[PDB]
């Protein structure tokens, strides 16, 4: 009988890199600019009703 | 196997045959626990107990 590669049970070639679906990025990071902040709760002052 | 062929006699085929075998894998560890007192004692006296 002729020799065939089935008698070797060859292992697969694992190729580098990972294929991924795209992920949706932040909208808020594009639509509203980051203000520089120090650590802790900020407070903002607002007009409630005019004269 | 070899074959003895006369002049103009037909040559046969005889072939090597093969089979594959797979390993397993084993992880083996030793962990030894001691006080930092044992370390300072060994290391200042040069006893070599941690090297042992």
């Amino acid at each position: 009988a002729v020799l065939k590669t089935s008698s070797f049970q060859l292992p697969r070639h694992l190729v580098p890199g990972v294929w991924q679906k795209a992920q949706g990025q932040s909208v808020l990071a594009r639509l509203s600019n980051a203000e520089p902040q120090e650590f802790g709760e900020q407070q903002y002052m607002t007009l409630t009703a005019p004269p | 196997r070899g074959e003895v062929v006369g002049e103009s006699a037909e040559k046969s085929e005889s072939t090597a045959t093969f089979a594959p075998v797979t390993s397993l894998v084993r992880k083996v560890q030793v962990t030894q626990r001691f006080s930092q007192e044992v370390k300072w004692a060994d290391e200042s006296r040069q006893l070599g107990v941690l090297q042992t």
